[PDB]
């Protein structure tokens, strides 16, 4: 069957350029156009342009005329898209998609391009300690704040994977510093607070930073 | 050029419901309209092409109709695998364009959040910054408002929040909000409050602590 296989995620500084690839399998490459589509985070789909692998005939969305360059190497069944003069607004997942008839059946898996002037940094992990008294019963919340890292992602587990029920790990927010911050919490029986240990296991692979933070009562 | 306007933006529905999503083109597109399904982290998947044709493999519960400027996608009986975002798109003229999407999420009974507030750790305070966190746990629907107050002053512009995807077991949402102040500012005030407004709460819930302990 048909597969479109795109290149991996890119992290780029503003002003730079990037070239993203889309390798096609399972059909005659020169028999269909390759289309490119942008999906900025939390947003919809924007069509960039298309290219005919047979001869390189290319058509662009004019909003991308000074941004994107589409090429193809028919000899390796691959289409490329180059983005120039990268800025923050170019941060998106970019998809290629095979186009024969006026619809897009076969899509690549997407390539995330993130544009940022930030540099790699492992997180500080701070405790969200379960309160002295409060709630509306016999459940307490605790957690870890995973602060000031770059880039995404970060993983969090609790008790080495032994604790999953009640766990919520939130989407990171991007701070004005250029660094991310994320929280992970868990709700547990308040009677468990004195006897059961709770450790959040944080791994930020890009900075090679792993931390195990034991979280316990001690605010007041 | 041709704008595609989808409605509703969000649709709440139950397994077994008949669901209809609407898409309006700003110019005539004949029947060159397609519908796509997208789930988080995944590429869009084609459901319907040519306004009304089911793509190969697509279950029969999916259909579409319309011509000219008005189009619909219908799911005749909603299944657990169908909660996702749906996009329409026109391929009548270049540039091809798409609607802004309709998220179909799971309807359930309204549930108020449990709210928890967390002071900044001493460990963090040593670095010159304070992060105060407010958790709103397991609520429905998604719409919720956090108001941070510091010695009764409403704080604005110095917080960020995020929301989990709908829970696969109980269909609720959770939200985490962080208020960030300098250590110097943190130590100038006493009462830190997170005030939560939600349609499940008859009146706002406030959780607070006084800096210093108790």
């Amino acid at each position: 069957q048909v597969q479109l296989v795109q290149s991996g995620a890119e992290l780029k500084k503003p002003g730079s350029s990037v070239k993203v690839s889309c390798k096609a399998s399972g059909y005659i490459f020169t028999s269909s156009w390759i289309n490119w589509v942008k999906q900025a985070p939390g947003q919809g789909l924007e069509w960039i342009g298309r290219i005919d692998p047979s001869d390189g005939e290319v058509h662009y969305n004019q909003d991308f005329k000074d941004k994107a360059t589409l090429t193809v190497d028919k000899s390796t069944n691959t289409a490329y898209m180059e983005l120039s003069s990268l800025r923050s607004e170019d941060t998106a997942v970019y998809y290629c998609a095979r186009g024969f008839l006026p619809w897009f059946a076969d899509w690549g898996q997407g390539t995330l391009v993130t544009v940022s002037s930030a540099s790699t940094k492992g997180p500080s992990v701070f405790p969200l300690a379960p309160s002295s008294k409060s709630t509306s019963g016999g459940t307490a919340a605790l957690g870890c704040l995973v602060k000031d890292y770059f880039p995404e992602p970060v993983t969090v587990s609790w008790n080495s994977g032994a604790l999953t029920s009640g766990v919520h790990t939130f989407p990171a927010v991007l701070q004005s510093s250029g660094l991310y911050s994320l929280s992970s919490v868990v709700t547990v029986p308040s009677s468990s607070l004195g006897t059961q240990t709770y450790i959040c296991n944080v791994n930020h692979k890009p900075s090679n930073t792993k931390v195990d933070k034991k979280v316990e009562p001690k605010s007041c | 050029d041709i704008q595609m306007t989808q409605s509703p933006s969000t649709l709440s529905a139950s397994v077994g419901d008949r669901v209809t999503i609407t898409c309006k083109a700003s110019e005539n597109v004949d029947t060159y309209v397609s519908w796509y399904q997208q789930k988080p982290g995944k590429a869009p998947k084609l459901l319907i092409y040519g306004a009304s044709n089911r793509y190969t493999g697509v279950p029969s519960r999916f259909s579409g109709s319309g011509s000219g400027t008005d189009f619909t996608l219908t799911i005749s009986s909603l299944q657990p695998d169908d909660f996702a975002t749906y996009y329409c798109g026109q391929s009548y003229n270049y540039p091809f364009t798409f609607g802004q999407g309709t998220k179909v999420e799971v309807k359930r009974t309204v549930a108020a959040p449990s709210v928890f507030i967390f002071p900044p750790s001493d460990e963090q305070l040593k670095s010159g910054t304070a992060s105060v966190v407010c958790l709103l746990n397991n609520f429905y629907p998604r719409e919720a408002k956090v108001q941070w107050k510091v010695d009764n002053a409403l704080q604005s512009g110095n917080s960020q929040e995020s929301v989990t995807e709908q829970d696969s077991k109980d269909s609720t949402y959770s939200l985490s909000s962080t208020l960030t102040l300098s250590k110097a500012d943190y130590e100038k005030h006493k009462v830190y409050a997170c005030e939560v407004t939600h349609q499940g709460l008859s009146s706002p819930v406030t959780k607070s602590f006084n800096r210093g302990e108790c």
